[PDB]
């Protein structure tokens, strides 16, 4: 992992977002519910 | 015919009745786009993005604002109706006496 | 009910908790509508012949 | 449609969407037209009778 | 715009007396006024 002073950004696009694994394994969502991410679409992540 | 034809304002008294009611309905529709502090004016996404108890809060704002709009519309219609009733009564009097 | 909640079933149910506001609004508009026809007949329908 | 949810009748649209536009809205800021994500056909959305 | 309002639950109700019926009342009044004062 990158240092906090030099945080690293990875782009996610053109894919199917399966969030079950993240639930399966701190998890706070703002403006969105963690149990409804399975049925949303985004222009970028 | 010449007096009426060449004077667009001659029938303003009747055109205003049409315009006032048409505007009232268009205003009532436009108010739907207002959020009243809510995150969205669209109920369906508020349900899709937020959880149950969270969506309920955002919706209560929208319901309250929209109930306030409908009540305003009706109040103004009652006031306008009173004015038109008086005019109709005058017209009926003139029909009898003139 | 349509004006406020559209096609949302959940909103339609939440709206039922806000009282009789909708009943009052519907009878106010109904009363006006009837009056408008009364006004017309008072002015024009002054002949039985 | 791509996350957008609602009830209504889907018909063929005559609205010439620009190559980059995905949806349109009415005077109340409510979607009344969408681009189909697979066929790119434009559809109009109206309330059911 | 009538449909835009119809799709928001705002509608318009017809009059009981149509324009033709109000024309008939007017014609009756005129016929009376001229021929019998």
């Amino acid at each position: 992992f990158a240092s906090v002073y030099a945080w690293n950004r990875k782009r996610i696009s053109n894919c199917v977002a399966d969030y079950s694994v993240l639930y399966n394994l701190t998890f706070k969502c703002y403006g969105v519910s963690p149990t409804k991410l399975n049925d949303l679409c985004f222009t970028n992540v | 015919q010449d007096s009426l034809s060449s004077t667009p304002s001659a029938l303003g008294k009747l055109q205003d009745v049409v315009n006032h009611n048409a505007q009232a309905l268009n205003t009532l529709v436009k108010q739907l786009s207002s959020k009243f502090g809510a995150i969205s004016s669209v109920l369906n996404d508020i349900f899709s993005r937020l959880d149950k108890p969270e969506a309920e809060v955002q919706i209560d704002r929208l319901i309250t604002g929209r109930l306030q709009s409908l009540q305003t519309y009706v109040t103004q219609q009652l006031i306008r109706a009173a004015e038109i009733r008086a005019s109709a009564n005058l017209a009926a009097t003139k029909m009898s006496e003139c | 009910t349509m004006y406020i909640c559209g096609d949302s079933t959940e909103c339609s149910n939440l709206l039922l908790q806000y009282g009789s506001f909708c009943t009052q609004l519907k009878r106010a508009l109904t009363g006006i509508a009837v009056e408008q026809d009364k006004n017309t007949q008072e002015v024009f329908a002054q002949v039985k012949q | 449609f791509n996350g957008l949810k609602g009830t209504g009748v889907l018909t063929e649209s005559n609205k010439k969407f620009l190559p980059f536009q995905q949806f349109g809205r009415d005077i109340a800021d409510t979607t009344d037209a969408v681009r189909d994500p697979q066929t790119l056909e434009i559809l109009d959305i109206t309330p059911c009778s | 715009l009538i449909c835009a309002q119809k799709f928001k639950g705002l509608t318009v109700l017809p009059p009981l007396l149509t324009d033709e019926m109000i024309a008939q009342y007017t014609s009756a009044l005129l016929a009376g006024t001229i021929c019998s004062g």
